[PDB]
């Protein structure tokens, strides 16, 4: 769980994302790892709370089965 | 308002009382 | 010490003694059963109280009952 | 009392308290629990066949 | 709001502490 | 306050919101697309879905609430599937009880519950249809209950 | 340790240099003629007695309970007899008159230093 | 067995406990002479006052703050254990001389590292 | 007596570390010591009661002293809406620099007292810090009195006889009259003499309370029964609490309802209230015989209630014997009654807020309710835990020959089967409907939900005048019998408080009330399935009928007969503590998410988004933890940085509980052997040898300590989230 939580949050801050013109850089979380992986409030806020926003707001949309496999898998 | 009293009582009950009280209770195991 | 008491359901089928890995229980010739045997627990100072006897006690309900009593050095079963 | 009789029990600590069962053995050799009775259903030790005295031994007709 | 009443307070609960150890070393 | 549902305004706002919001997906495909035909059938399954809630009571949320008093003006909400459901699990309960009091007296009752006697199973599966006046006629016979079964100490 | 705790010294004899398994772990050499073995606790020692006896004939074996004052005891065997085999010398202790069904309720043992089965 | 050889035995032999005979005050003064010189270290560079000119004085007050607690643990362990009076470190008097040696030698180590952080 | 457990020689012989833990956890188990008989037991619990009471009054003198000395109490009195109530100050040497700017409120750096104490001390009539100092000394004196008595009744000739303790007969003549009746009467003597005039502006301190009567004419022409003069001129409308403007002078007026301005109950209503409760309790004190002989013998009161219908055994003949001789029965009734009283307190502190300018600070009201609900559940679980201790170590079915209790143990099979039935039914009919509503809402369709109107609660609110539903019954109908029957007395001052949607009294109700209240009844029936299970199967089950022989918290029976993990009567505690924290969980999540919709204002935010589970995990846990979990950032911090720390801290408590709850002993008992091997074998540490032998925690302690971390982690997490959530959306 912490191997993949190390993965899916360092590689949303330091690898993945999009680029614009003139070679500019834009990560998915936007470089928000090294200032925030050092604590746990930064860990739980900036990753397990902030990245939930596209899982939890998923009702009515096509991701909503995951919103069912999020709650029931808590169960 | 004697503002200096927490600077005395908070250490002398916060740390040194669970030092000497560890001594009193733990020697008091063997008394 | 773990007080092991052996009641009068003990039909003397010796799975208790053969099940106990401590020789706290032996068999005593007792003319009250068909087999003439009834177990005894003299050396309960060595009794761990692991209740491996009460697993293999094929009576109606547990001729041999292991009451968890005091905890000495041997009855705690620590290695050191 | 006799072999094969269907017998309800009156000892509150048996698994088969107030359940009828068939008598396998009746021993006439001063045993305190002479009557070996087995059952349909089975207790936790996997062992239906136990034994009883005469006071805890009620036949039916 | 003053200081002397704080001293009087820790006097009274110091005495109450003596009743605490006093009750404590009898039961 | 329980407004009648066919004239609640925010209810009709949920109609406009789900038809139009579902129609936002319909703005991607051509007129003969099977996806587009599926959203035609889906819009049918929204207007029929909301017109067939015309006699419920959607309150201030526009969401159709229910009533469980048995008012007989709302019996189709709860009490009619209540009687229907208790009929279905009185069926299932009566079939299970009748099948167990079959296989309690067989040769090997332990084997009878692994391997169901589909002869006698599908006997009782169907035969438990008239269970109110079969349990009522076994209950008067002194056979539904029992007496002097197992118990602990006291 | 050996300065304050009872070391159990299992002594036994054999016929061939076989290989048994220690309760410490790992195989042991098994001197053929006669050999002792200092152990820690009794369950290790009688677990070795089951380790040997359920394999093959290893009899005339018993632990001398080395307690740190110095002297020994005689565990296991006790009476040249195997414990589930019946010898007419073992005097029974640890029985009551009946089953659990006549044990007194602990509200009768309450505020007294008795046990719930003593009768 | 292994890691019990004569280099291990010779190195552990001349330690400030296993060596043959020292007064327990000096036997503890060597212990505190090591430890009290040591414990200035991880309070100067990493402590809370590592940015003022109290980089060095907070090492003294913090480290001796550990030292009086550690001698308090010494006096607890000699108070509870080591009940005999065999006059060595297994006694009460030899242990409290070991603890007083750890206190005076340890504060001496703290002030020695403090004065050797002058250069 | 020799070592540690100066009380049990069965543990002083133990060489392990179990002598410490069981020396601690069996210290107060006074029924199982070396030689402590009955007189030596009551004469110890009676002294330790006094030590306990002195701990309580030391604590309340603690609150009086810190509010007296570090709080901002009279500055809070100046503006009770604006200024936050300060708790005790801080002395951290750990607050470096940036923390201190996040706590300065004036010169003080104090905590914000989210415990409702300034409100209650402001309705008492404390308007200074001086009265708080005289009160704090007034409770240090009282704690010295109680420590004096507990020390004094363990002095040998003042240790009272057991026949005095078995004057069970007359404690009820004195508690109901003296403790309950007189003191509440005395509390009216506060409210009439302090809270009414210091609410109506008159500073009646300790001087003029004998020269200024609270009514301008009083008690010389008032033994004549002209009592309507004391309810003559109420405080009608145009009054602010504390001044003298717009206020009358009557004392005992029963208007009913709230203030218009402070949204609290009238202190005239409480003066008349505790006065009537006082008179009725003093009447109830004259109930039982004594040395005089005008009352009721309790044997004649339980013996006489044997029904000739014959269904209820041989009546209660046997019950009075098993309350005198028992204690865990008496403690079970005590924790039962105190626990239902606490839940009543909690269900009325929010509903009828008693204290001026509560329901205006939305954090203290959110902490008092949750506080008394978790304490409520703890004391119910105490009542059943001592119920099982009564059925094991205290129950005699020969004095209870076919008694009502022996009848209970007879049909305990039907009891547990039907508790398991209703708990199963509610668990397939809350979880069924929440997973139905959550699947259906998830599939782009909030409309196809099952919403059942909870019509029974709506009808009961219609019986108390809430006209917002359209039932028009006893009080909602203004022409009925009860509506005319109190038309002048207390109705029009009270239906204004009912029909209002600002106050937290008789809330507006959607189907979230339905589905949650079924979830609560699921929690009550599961938790009583467990507690009534291992309280009625506390004594003997068909697994093992030896259970009464092993005491309360025996570990197990080994692997024999299938396996016997947690058979004891202590398991029912051990599992229904999880269900306690869960059930009080859903109570306080439901209450707190109802009032974060009222206090925000968007009630539709609740009623549209609480009928399914992502309404809870979305609209309540994910959204209201946002000002919590921003308690400190890599940009800075704020005043919530304590709670956001504590929050995380409490998770670390909670999951450490799982290390003891999931993973049991024999792992660690063979791991401590590796640690003791490694400590014995190493140089420079084999000198420092243990005295108590290192031994892993026994499997009653281990389940207990995992339960304790489960509670502390749970309750500290939720006390972090209530206070940081409401203190983040407000203040
Ligand atoms: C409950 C009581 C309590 C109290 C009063 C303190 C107090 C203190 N802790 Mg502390 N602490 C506590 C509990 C407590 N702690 C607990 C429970 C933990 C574990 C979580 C810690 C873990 C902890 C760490 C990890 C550190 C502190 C530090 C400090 C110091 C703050 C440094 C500073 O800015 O001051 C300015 C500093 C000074 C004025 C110098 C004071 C140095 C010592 C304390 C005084 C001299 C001691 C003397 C030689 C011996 C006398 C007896 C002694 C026991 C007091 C301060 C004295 C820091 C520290 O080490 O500071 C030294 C630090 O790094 N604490
Ligand atoms: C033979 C069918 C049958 C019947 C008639 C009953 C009847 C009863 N059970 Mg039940 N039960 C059954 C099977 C059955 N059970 C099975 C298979 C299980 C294991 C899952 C349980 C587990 C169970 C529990 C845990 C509890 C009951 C309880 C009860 C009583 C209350 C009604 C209730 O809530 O049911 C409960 C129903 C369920 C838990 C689920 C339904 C069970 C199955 C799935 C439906 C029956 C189908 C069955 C397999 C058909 C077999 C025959 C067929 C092949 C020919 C009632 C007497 C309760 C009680 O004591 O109240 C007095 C109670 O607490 N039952
Ligand atoms: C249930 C009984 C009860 C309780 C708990 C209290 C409690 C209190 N009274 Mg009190 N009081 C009571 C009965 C009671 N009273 C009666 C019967 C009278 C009439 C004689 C008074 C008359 C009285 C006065 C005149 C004053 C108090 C005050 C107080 C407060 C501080 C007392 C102190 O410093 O010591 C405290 C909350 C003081 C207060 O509230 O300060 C403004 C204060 O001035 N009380
Ligand atoms: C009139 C005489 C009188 C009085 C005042 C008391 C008073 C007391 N006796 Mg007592 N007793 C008496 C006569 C009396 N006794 C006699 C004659 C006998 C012999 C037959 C005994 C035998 C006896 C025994 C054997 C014991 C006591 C104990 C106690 C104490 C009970 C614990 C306590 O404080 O609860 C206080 C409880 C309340 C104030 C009320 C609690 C419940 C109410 C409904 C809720 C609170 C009201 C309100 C809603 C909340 C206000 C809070 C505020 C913040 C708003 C209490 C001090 C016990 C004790 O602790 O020893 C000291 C004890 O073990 N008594
Ligand atoms: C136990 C509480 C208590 C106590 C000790 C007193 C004590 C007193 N009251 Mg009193 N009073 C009380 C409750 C109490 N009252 C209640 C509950 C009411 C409302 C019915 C009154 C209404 C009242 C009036 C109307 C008057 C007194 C007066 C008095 C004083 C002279 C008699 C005396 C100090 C007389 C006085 O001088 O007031 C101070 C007076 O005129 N009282
Ligand atoms: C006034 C109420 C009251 C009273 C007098 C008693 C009295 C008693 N209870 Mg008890 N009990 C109560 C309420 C009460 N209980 C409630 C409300 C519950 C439900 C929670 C229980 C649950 C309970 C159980 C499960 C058991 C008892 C037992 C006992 C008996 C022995 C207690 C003992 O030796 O503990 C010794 C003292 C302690 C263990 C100290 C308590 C420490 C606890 C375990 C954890 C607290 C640590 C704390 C949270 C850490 C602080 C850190 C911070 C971060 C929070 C004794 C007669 C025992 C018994 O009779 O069996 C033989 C028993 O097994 N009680
Ligand atoms: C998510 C956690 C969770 C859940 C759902 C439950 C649920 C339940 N517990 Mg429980 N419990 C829990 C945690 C939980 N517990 C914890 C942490 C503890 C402390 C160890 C306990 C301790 C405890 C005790 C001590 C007791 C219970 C009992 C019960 C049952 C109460 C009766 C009821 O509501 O039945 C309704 C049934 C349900 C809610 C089950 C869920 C419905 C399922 C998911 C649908 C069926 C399967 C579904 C078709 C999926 C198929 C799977 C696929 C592989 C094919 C219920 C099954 C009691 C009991 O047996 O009551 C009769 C009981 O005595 N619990
Ligand atoms: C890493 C390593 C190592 C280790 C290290 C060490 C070992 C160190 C330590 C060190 C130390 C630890 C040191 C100490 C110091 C000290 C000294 C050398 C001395 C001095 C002296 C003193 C301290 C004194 C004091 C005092 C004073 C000042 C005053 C008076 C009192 C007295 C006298 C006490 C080795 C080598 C092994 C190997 C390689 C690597
Ligand atoms: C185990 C045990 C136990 C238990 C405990 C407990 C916990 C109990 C329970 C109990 C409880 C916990 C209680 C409750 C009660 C109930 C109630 C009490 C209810 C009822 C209700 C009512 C009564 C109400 C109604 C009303 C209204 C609403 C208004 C009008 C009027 C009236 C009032 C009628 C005991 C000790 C006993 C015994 C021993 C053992
Ligand atoms: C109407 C209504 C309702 C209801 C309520 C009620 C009605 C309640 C009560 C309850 C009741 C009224 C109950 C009764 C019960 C009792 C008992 C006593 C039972 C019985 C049972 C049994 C006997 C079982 C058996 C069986 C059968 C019968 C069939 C088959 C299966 C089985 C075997 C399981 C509601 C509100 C919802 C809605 C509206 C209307
Ligand atoms: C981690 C763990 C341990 C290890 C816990 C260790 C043994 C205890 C460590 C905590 C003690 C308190 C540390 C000792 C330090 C104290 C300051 C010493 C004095 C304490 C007493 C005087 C109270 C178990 O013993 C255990 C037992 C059974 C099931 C699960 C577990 C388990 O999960
Ligand atoms: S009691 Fe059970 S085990 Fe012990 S001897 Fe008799 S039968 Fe064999
Ligand atoms: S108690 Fe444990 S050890 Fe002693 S006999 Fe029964 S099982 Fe063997
Ligand atoms: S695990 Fe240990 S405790 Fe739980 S049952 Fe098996 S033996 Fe008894």
């Amino acid at each position: 769980s912490i191997v993949i939580f190390h993965f899916s949050w360092k590689m949303q801050s330091d690898v993945w994302g999009t680029v614009t013109s003139n070679g500019a850089i834009s990560h998915i979380t936007g470089g928000n790892f090294a200032q925030s992986a050092i604590t746990i409030n930064g860990w739980l806020r900036d990753f397990l709370w902030a990245q939930a926003s596209q899982v939890i707001q998923s009702y009515g949309s096509s991701l909503s089965a995951y919103g069912l496999m999020f709650l029931g898998a808590h169960f | 308002s004697a503002s200096y009293l927490p600077s005395i009582l908070v250490p002398t009950v916060g740390l040194i009382l669970p030092f000497a009280s560890m001594a009193i209770l733990f020697i008091a195991i063997e008394k | 010490a773990h007080t092991v008491k052996i009641y009068d359901n003990c039909i003397g089928c010796t799975q208790c003694v053969r099940a106990c890995p401590l020789d706290v229980l032996e068999m005593v010739p007792w003319d009250g059963c068909k087999a003439g045997q009834m177990a005894s627990a003299p050396r309960t100072e060595d009794c761990v109280g692991c209740k491996r006897c009460e697993t293999a006690c094929p009576t109606d309900f547990l001729s041999i009952r292991v009451y968890l009593g005091g905890e000495t050095t041997r009855s705690m079963g620590l290695a050191y | 009392i006799k072999k094969g009789s269907l017998v309800k029990i009156l000892r509150p600590e048996s698994f088969w308290y107030n359940e009828v069962g068939t008598v396998v053995n009746v021993e006439t050799s001063k045993v305190l629990y002479p009557v070996l009775v087995r059952f349909d259903k089975v207790n936790y030790s996997g062992l239906n066949s136990t034994n009883f005295s005469l006071d805890e031994l009620v036949e039916i007709k | 709001i003053t200081d002397n009443q704080v001293f009087v307070a820790l006097i009274m609960a110091l005495v109450c502490g003596y009743l605490a150890v006093k009750l404590a070393k009898q039961l | 306050v329980l407004t009648p549902c066919q004239q609640s305004e925010a209810f009709h706002k949920r109609e406009i919101n789900e038809v139009r919001t579902l129609e936002n997906r319909q703005a991607n495909y051509e007129a003969n697309s099977p996806s587009y035909l599926a959203l035609q059938s889906q819009i049918d399954q929204v207007h029929k879905r909301f017109d067939k809630y015309g006699t419920l009571l959607c309150g201030q949320d526009g969401l159709p609430h229910l009533i469980t008093d048995g008012d007989w003006r709302h019996a189709r909400e709860f009490t009619i599937p209540a009687l229907l459901f208790l009929y279905i699990t009185g069926w299932i309960g009566w079939v299970g009880r009748s099948y167990l009091k079959y296989t309690k007296e067989t040769k090997n009752p332990t084997e009878q519950e692994i391997i169901l006697d589909v002869p006698m199973a599908l006997k009782y599966m169907l035969s438990g249809f008239l269970w109110p006046l079969s349990a009522w006629q076994e209950y008067r016979s002194g056979q539904l209950l029992a007496k002097e079964d197992e118990i602990t100490v006291s | 340790c050996a300065e304050t705790e009872e070391k159990y010294a299992m002594t036994w004899s054999s016929d061939q240099q076989h290989i048994f398994e220690m309760p410490t772990g790992g195989a042991a050499v098994m001197n053929s003629g006669d050999n002792l073995l200092y152990l820690a606790r009794k369950e290790q020692a009688l677990a070795l007695a089951t380790q040997l006896r359920t394999q093959f004939k290893i009899q005339d074996y018993k632990i001398y309970r080395i307690f740190p004052s110095g002297e020994v005891q005689y565990l296991h065997p006790k009476d040249g007899v195997l414990p589930y085999q019946v010898n007419k010398g073992r005097e029974q202790v640890g029985r009551v008159k009946s089953t659990i069904g006549k044990n007194v309720n602990p509200a009768q043992v309450k505020f007294t230093s008795k046990a719930t089965y003593d009768r | 067995p292994i890691n019990s050889s004569s280099l291990t035995r010779a190195y552990l032999s001349q330690l400030p406990i296993y060596r043959r005979g020292v007064s327990p005050f000096l036997r503890g003064l060597e212990i505190g002479m090591a430890h009290g010189y040591f414990l200035i270290g991880p309070f100067v560079q990493l402590g809370p006052l590592r940015n003022t000119d109290i980089k060095y004085l907070a090492g003294l007050l913090s480290a001796i703050g550990l030292i009086v607690i550690l001698t308090l643990g010494m006096l607890l362990y000699g108070a509870v254990s080591f009940t005999n009076d065999s006059q060595d470190l297994e006694s009460v008097d030899g242990w409290r001389q070991l603890a007083s040696g750890f206190l005076l030698g340890a504060v001496g180590g703290a002030g020695f590292a403090y004065l050797l952080l002058t250069l | 007596a020799t070592k540690f457990p100066k009380f049990s020689q069965a543990l002083a012989s133990d060489p392990t570390t179990r002598r410490i833990w069981y020396g601690i956890a069996t210290a107060h188990d006074f029924e199982s010591h070396d030689g402590m008989t009955e007189e030596n037991l009551y004469q110890k619990i009676f002294a330790s009661h006094f030590g306990h009471l002195a701990i309580i009054f030391l604590w309340t003198s603690g609150n009086l002293f810190h509010v007296a000395w570090q709080g901002n109490f009279e500055q809070w009195v100046a503006n009770p809406l604006k200024t936050k109530p300060l708790a005790h100050a801080i002395w951290d040497p750990h607050f470096g620099q940036a923390a201190l700017k996040a706590f300065t409120r004036g010169d003080t750096v104090a905590n914000i007292s989210y415990s409702g104490v300034y409100h209650w001390w402001y309705t008492i009539g404390i308007r200074n810090n001086v009265e708080l100092y005289t009160g704090a000394l007034g409770l240090l004196v009282l704690s010295a009195v109680f420590l004096l008595a507990g020390w004094l009744h363990i002095q040998p000739k003042f240790k009272p006889s057991l026949s005095w303790f078995k004057n069970n007969e007359s404690r009820l003549n004195h508690h109901l009259a003296g403790l309950f009746g007189v003191s509440s009467l005395a509390w009216t003597g506060h409210l009439v003499h302090v809270a009414i005039p210091a609410s109506r502006g008159q500073h009646v301190g300790w001087d003029n309370f004998i020269m200024t009567p609270p009514h301008p004419a009083g008690l010389q022409p008032f033994f004549t029964g002209n009592w309507s003069v004391y309810a003559q001129s109420p405080d009608s409308m145009q009054h602010v609490f504390g001044t003298s403007q717009g206020a009358g002078t009557a004392i005992l007026t029963f208007l009913g309802g709230f203030h218009p301005q402070t949204q609290s109950l009238w202190l005239t209503d409480m003066a008349h209230h505790h006065l009537a409760i006082a008179v009725i309790f003093i009447v109830a004190g004259h109930m039982y015989r004594t040395n005089f002989g005008i009352g009721h013998n309790l044997k004649t009161i339980l013996e006489a209630h044997r029904p000739p219908s014959g269904r209820l055994g041989k009546g209660h003949i046997g019950i009075y014997q098993t309350l005198t001789n028992s204690l865990h029965f008496q403690l079970g009734l005590a924790l039962a009654s105190l626990s239902v009283v606490t839940s009543l307190v909690a269900q009325h502190m929010y509903a009828m807020p008693p204290y001026a300018y509560m329901a205006f600070d939305y954090v203290t009201q959110s902490a008092l309710y949750t506080h008394h609900q978790y304490i409520a559940g703890l004391l119910i679980v105490g009542a059943f835990a001592h119920g099982a201790i009564f059925f094991i170590r205290d129950y005699d079915p020969e004095q209870n020959q076919d008694n009502v209790l022996a009848r209970m143990l007879a049909h305990k099979e039907a009891v547990i089967s039907h508790l398991s039935w209703v708990s199963l039914f509610l668990g397939f009919h809350t979880l069924g409907l929440y997973v139905h509503n959550d699947v259906v809402v998830a599939f782009g369709n909030p409309e196809k939900q099952i919403l059942i109107e909870p019509i029974f609660a709506q009808w009961i609110q219609a019986t108390s005048g809430k006209m917002l539903y359209g039932f028009q019954v006893l009080l909602s109908s203004s022409t009925s019998n009860a509506s005319v029957a109190a038309q002048q007395l207390w109705l029009p001052g009270w239906l204004e408080a009912v029909n209002n949607e600002s106050n937290s009294l008789f809330l507006t109700i959607g189907p979230g009330d339905f589905l949650v209240h079924h979830a609560i009844a699921l929690g009550l029936h599961t938790t009583t399935l467990i507690l009534v299970k291992g309280a009625l199967d506390a004594r003997g089950s068909k697994l093992m009928p030896d259970k009464k022989d092993f005491g309360y918290s025996f570990p197990c029976d080994g692997p024999g007969r299938g396996g016997t993990c947690d058979i004891s009567a202590w398991d029912a505690f051990y599992l229904a503590m999880f269900w306690m924290l869960n059930t009080i969980g859903w109570v306080t999540f439901y209450w707190h998410w109802k009032h974060l919709s009222l206090w925000q204002g968007n009630v539709a935010q609740f009623n549209e988004s609480s009928t399914y589970l992502m309404g809870w995990l979305r609209d309540y846990l994910w959204l209201n933890s946002s000002p919590l979990i921003n308690g400190y950032n890599p940009y800075g911090m704020n005043s919530l940085a304590v709670w956001s720390w504590m929050f995380l801290f409490a998770h670390l408590v909670w999951a450490t509980g799982f290390m003891f709850l999931i993973s049991w002993r024999g792992y660690w008992q063979e791991l401590i052997e590796t640690l003791a091997w490694a400590h014995e074998r190493t140089p420079l540490a084999n000198l420092i040898r243990w005295k108590d032998k290192p031994v892993a925690l026994s499997i009653v302690q281990a389940r207990l300590v995992g339960l304790v971390h489960f509670t502390v982690g749970y309750i500290l997490t939720y006390a972090a989230f209530v206070i940081a959530s409401t203190a983040g959306k407000f203040s």
